[PDB]
RNA sequence: GAUGGUAGGAUAGUGGCCUACCAUGGUUUCAACGGGUAACGGGGAAUAAGGGUUCGAUUCCGGAGAGGGAGCCUGAGAAACG
RNA sequence: AUACAGUGAAACUGCGAAGGCUCAUUAAAUCAGUUAUCGUUUAUUUGAUAGUUCCAUGGUAUAACUGUGGUAA
């Protein structure tokens, strides 16, 4: 990154003759670490005293949350199909916040068969993924700042809310 | 004596592997060869030294002097890179993951320009000096280094292109698209000449061609895919091909020839985990180079039998083959240690 | 009321109150409008000072351009040249403000490059 | 290089003593060197005021706090062991620090304006003041700008003075800084010039802010003693 | 060349100025760690084996163990550009360091037949081999800290309970 | 489409490299009799 | 990026601060935007002096620089006079 | 004072220097006050603030130091 200041750009009035200043330390834009899938490597960068910041690049073990009961359990990552904060970001298959990524939902199968007995009330277009294995789930946590991959599962309303999109 | 992996009656060696008494018999070739936990892309310059390796987090440029066996500098560039070339020595052009293009010099960062859409590949033309940059969509652009203009961008098909290359002895512009068509343009006429279609016998899903290459005879063309299937092509009965399924087959990214050293008609293929090498006119594997981690891409040093990968680990692996050729003049005791 | 991706929803239908003498309309307490930066449900909290004036233009959505003429006791040429001010402001689900419409706004948490004020009243 | 509040004579020096960090701010306090040395004159220079600080005569707020630039702000009761010196220092009517002399039963406590009440962590009600005494557990009816009375042996609130219409208020801030009389008017606006207004000898009127004013007692009965002329 | 030789277990070390470089030429193009024989460096020390351990060349520049390239090169050490000779030994070493790990056929009145002792015995208890009142006071102050703090916390939480009952 | 495809002329790259006369070692007649078909 | 909206990146965090997508906005005769110096002078920036009436106390002219641009590192604080 | 015991060159340590010249001309954007940050960082100052235990004390690896040396340095 470069900057965080209004001095390089124009305001709501249209001004000119900028030529302002050598940029300070507190306009610090670090490089955009597009977090991907790999082996888990988090860079421990420093800022503002001992404010360590976890910059995750190759995180896997996503803690994704069963919605209707709120069961955040551990799984892997496959790939993001739709994220128009950059439509090339899904072409390159990175992993950022608020992305809709696919999960092999085998521990969710284990929890359902463990606290319900039988195997398969829950919606049908996610029951198809209960059968097959890959369910859609959206990342909540920030791997570029907190270094973690947490998320929430897609269950019904939010599922169709994304499936009608793409 | 460095250990060698098992192969088909042939030997290879790695230097700077994930495993590479050992502390006091260290076999380190290039000092400070390690990045910040991954690697983007490595290539060796046209002259006998000065290899360049792009960065991973706070991405750098990392020029290594071969006649000093260590690092020269690391210009922390502004964004994360995908593709670049080297233009002899000190000049080089890069493009990042965003649609911006950097021009590094001896002083570094001579300019930062942009392309209107997100780009994926860049090549330079030695003749009349226009770099062709392949991007997403209908758009294959030019930035001519003569007069700094823009040129009348090449009208493609729908989705785009994964790789562009021009032929060396005659200039036949390749562009590996998504819909199996290879879209050969002419660097003279600025028009299409052919729209060759790629076929198989398995047809899992509609693959996209990701790697294009030529060599210095100007008659054949090496083609790739998004499935782990190498292809050869000639003008002589250009509709079929010879094919090479690979035993894992995710996405082949680097297919490069051996057209300037001995033990001829041989070619290196490289997908995400493995890089193999086979012979022309049969399609039988000469050797393979299985590392302990995935591969971002590779490169082969000219004149001799050594390879440099860019991978997803902290160091980069170098692979020496004492049957393909010797070790070069700056590595001229690798044949004395192993 | 969903023309964009990425789970358009309140962020924890939801309802709160900034207090301090400004009502919350019943659709803004329990209605289908999201209230991302409208301070009654919102994510922002109120502070600072509250300014009042009529408008000039409400052309783009989530842009309320207030005018604010005010008295100032000029001692230089001993006559009052009349004041005029401008401030962009995000929408609220309480009034489609047209030309005229003296309304007031409270200072909070810079939303765009130049807006710190969001509508809390219409009269 | 000095402020106005210290009552500092100009024929003193060149470098003015910056107070160190502490309970109060820089702009609303006087350090011990400008207190003892050149106001009530128990010293002649910095060397001997450091000497008596090493001897530890000062007992501000019941603790010793041996420091030269310790920022004694509003009504910190400076206590000196020899000749039982008990000093409550308040504001006069023209902006300076009038240091009134008090007695032991009055210096056994102080009072403090409450700034905010918090549900901070683990269900604990919470109160801060201008010296920052985070004391546990007041009643739920502690609004902003009320007045707690600190224990000064332990830290507990002993008495409480509610801020409402008809209370004796002290103004420390703005162009009303250091006035007493607290009743002509009440006017709470919605973000500025909001206050209770203060009389004069002819019962004149005055405007200030909420945070720049804080209560000290009732209409005729403050349990603080005040100086006179 | 000069040959520094070290017999480590006896604690002996001495340099020997060996001219007549076809004796020296046994070491040539052998990098650090690879062993050697006494047979082709000398005749009077046969059955000798020396692990080489670097050596400063003329112009004094050291070699660090195991890089390549027996000329001088400019590396980055403890990070600044220092000049360092390559690990491989060639014709232009001033001194070359050696560790003798087996005595062969002749006694040496510098190395074998003369030796030095060590420095001094150990100081730590476990190094000599191979408090409890503080353990009283630590535990007592810890349980007293618990019986003060964890009781006083509930002792003003009950005052909160009195304020809540009266409110 | 503001910063998207500025068809301007830029200062440092106007003479960043220099062309070559013969260029391709083939002939253009060799191009024509190379890919007539 | 002009003006705003949605999301992400980076942040110490607010923020078109940067990028994807979308809308064509926004300031102005109630002075936009632009023109220069007794802008080595001015603006209280401050002390005022018991008769000097724009001399007469001071903070700051603007930002930079440690041979020249570039990249990196340290720290509660830095794009370090070391 | 036969495991330490005072002078103390040279070495580790705690800190010191804790704020100094020249050059091209910015019109409330340089500056001064003020509102706010439940929109944020914070060493030091000050007030507060910790409850998971199956069949008498834990490991080599480096200095300083000796010894052999290289280099004009």
């Amino acid at each position: 990154g470069i900057s965080r200041d209004s001095r390089h750009k124009r305001s709501a009035t249209g001004a000119k003759r900028a030529q302002f200043r050598k940029k300070r330390k507190f306009e610090l834009g670090r490089q955009p670490a597009n977090t991907k899938i790999g082996a888990k490597r988090i860079h421990s960068v420093r800022t503002r005293g001992g404010n360590k910041k976890y910059r995750a690049l190759r995180i896997e073990t996503g803690n994704f949350s069963w919605a209707s009961e709120g069961i955040s359990k551990k799984t892997r990552i496959a790939g993001v199909v739709y994220h128009p904060s950059n439509n090339e970001l899904v072409r390159t298959n990175t992993l950022t916040k608020a992305a809709i990524v696919q999960i092999d939902a085998t521990p969710f199968r284990q929890w359902f068969e463990a606290h319900y007995g039988q195997t398969l009330k829950i919606e049908s277009s996610v029951e198809s993924q209960f059968s097959a294995g890959r369910l859609y789930a959206c990342i909540s946590s920030r791997p570029g700042q907190s270094g973690r991959c947490d998320g929430y599962i897609l269950e019904g309303e939010e599922l169709a809310f994304y499936l009608r999109r793409l | 004596v460095l250990k060698s992996t098992s192969a088909n009656d042939v030997s290879v060696y790695q230097v700077s592997g994930t495993n590479v008494l050992e502390y006091q018999n260290r076999v380190e070739l290039i000092q400070d060869f390690e990045f910040s936990e991954a690697s983007n892309k490595i290539k060796v310059s046209r002259d006998g030294q000065y290899c360049m390796a792009t960065g991973t987090y706070k991405p750098q440029i990392h020029v290594y002097d071969f006649a000093n066996l260590s690092l020269k500098f690391d210009r922390h560039t502004d964004a994360e890179n995908v593709d670049f070339t080297i233009l002899s020595w000190t000049k080089s052009v890069h493009l990042q993951n965003d649609r911006s293009i950097q021009f590094q010099n001896k002083g570094g960062l001579h300019y930062t320009t942009r392309i209107p859409k997100f780009g994926r590949s860049l090549v330079y033309n030695k003749v009349n000096c226009d770099l062709y940059v392949g991007a997403s969509g209908n758009e294959l652009y030019r930035l001519n280094l003569e007069k700094g203009r823009f040129l009348n961008p090449f009208k493609l098909d729908t989705e785009g292109v994964n790789h562009v290359s021009i032929n060396e002895v005659n200039g036949l512009l390749a562009a590996g698209t998504e819909t199996n068509v290879v879209e050969f343009w002419d660097p003279r006429s600025r028009s299409r000449v052919s729209k060759l279609y790629l076929e198989n016998n398995i047809d899992n899903r509609p693959f996209q061609v990701t790697t294009t290459s030529f060599r210095n005879d100007g008659l054949t063309f090496a083609c790739g895919t998004s499935n782990g299937y190498s292809y050869i092509y000639d003008l002589r009965t250009s509709e079929p091909s010879i094919i090479k399924d690979q035993g894992y087959g995710f996405d082949i990214k680097k297919i490069i020839w051996l057209d300037n050293v001995g033990t001829e008609n041989k070619i290196v293929t490289c997908d995400k985990r493995i890089a193999k090498i086979w012979d022309r006119l049969d399609g039988k594997a000469y050797a393979s180079m299985e590392p302990s981690v995935d591969i971002n891409d590779i490169e082969h040093v000219p004149g001799t039998g050594m390879f440099f990968t860019a991978n997803e680990s902290i160091p980069m692996h170098t692979y020496y083959i004492p049957s393909l050729g010797p070790s070069p003049r700056w590595c001229s005791f690798l044949d004395s240690i192993t | 009321q969903s023309e964009r991706a990425f789970q358009k929803q309140p962020h924890i239908r939801w309802y709160k109150n900034a207090g301090l003498g400004f009502k919350t309309p019943k659709t803004a307490i329990e209605g289908s409008y999201i209230d991302k930066k409208c301070p009654f449900t919102g994510l922002v909290s109120i502070r600072g000072k509250i300014l009042t004036g009529t408008v000039v233009s409400t052309k783009m959505h989530r842009t309320i351009v207030i005018r604010r003429a005010y008295l100032h006791y000029i001692p230089k040429y001993n006559r009052y040249e009349k004041r005029h001010k401008n401030v962009p402001v995000h929408v609220s689900p309480a009034f489609r403000v047209q030309v005229g419409d003296i309304v007031t706004v409270g200072q909070c948490r810079p939303i765009s490059k130049t807006v710190r004020f969001n509508v809390v009243k219409v009269s | 290089a000095a402020p106005h509040h210290w009552l500092l004579d100009k024929l003193s020096g060149c470098y003015a003593p910056r107070p160190s960090a502490g309970p109060h701010k820089l702009r609303e306090s006087l350090p011990l060197i400008v207190f003892l040395r050149n106001r009530l004159k128990y010293a002649l220079n910095g060397r001997e005021v450091k000497a008596i600080l090493m001897q530890r005569h000062v007992k501000v707020d019941g603790k010793v706090r041996t420091d030269t630039t310790y920022p004694a702000g509003f009504m910190d009761v400076i206590t000196l062991d020899a000749t039982n010196e008990n000093f409550r220092l308040v504001y006069d009517v023209k902006g300076r620090f009038a240091v009134h002399r008090i007695t032991d039963e009055e210096a056994s406590y102080k009072l403090g304006k409450v700034k905010k009440v918090q549900l901070g962590k683990k269900g604990v009600p919470y109160v801060v003041t201008h010296d920052g005494r985070t004391i546990r557990y007041p009643d739920p009816n502690i609004k902003v700008n009320d007045t707690v009375k600190i224990d000064l042996a332990s830290g507990k609130i002993t008495d409480f003075i509610k801020f409402d219409a008809g209370k004796l208020v002290y103004v420390t801030g703005g162009r009303n800084l250091g006035r007493i009389g607290t009743i002509v008017h009440k006017e709470r606006h919605d973000g500025g010039f909001d206050l209770v207004h203060i009389k004069d000898s002819l019962d004149n009127t005055f405007v200030t802010r909420l945070n720049n004013v804080f209560v000290i007692g009732e209409q005729g009965k403050p349990y603080i003693s005040l100086p006179k002329g | 060349m000069k040959l520094n030789i070290s017999y480590p277990v006896n604690g002996s070390q001495k340099t020997f100025e060996i001219d007549d470089e076809h004796r020296i030429r046994v070491f040539f193009d052998k990098r650090i760690g690879q062993e050697v024989d006494g047979e082709a460096v000398g005749d009077e020390f046969k059955g000798y084996v020396f692990k080489i351990s670097g050596g400063n060349d003329k112009q004094g520049f050291p070699m660090k163990q195991g890089v390549l390239l027996p000329t001088r090169i400019k590396l980055l050490l403890t990070r600044k550009r220092k000049s360092v000779r390559g690990a491989i030994v060639g014709p232009d070493l001033a001194v070359l360091a050696l560790v003798i790990v087996k005595k062969g056929e002749q006694e040496l009145e510098g190395l074998t037949d003369t030796t030095v002792p060590k420095r001094l015995g150990p100081k730590r208890a476990n190094n000599i081999r191979k408090r409890l009142q503080r353990k009283r006071h630590q535990r007592a102050l810890k349980v007293r800290n618990a019986q003060a703090q964890r009781e006083a916390a509930a002792e003003y939480a009950q005052l909160l309970a009195k304020r809540l009952s009266e409110r | 489409k503001g910063r998207k495809l500025n068809y301007s002329v830029q200062d440092p790259i106007a003479n960043y490299e220099a062309p070559i006369t013969s260029g391709y070692k083939w002939s253009d007649d060799q191009i024509d009799e190379f890919f007539a078909g």
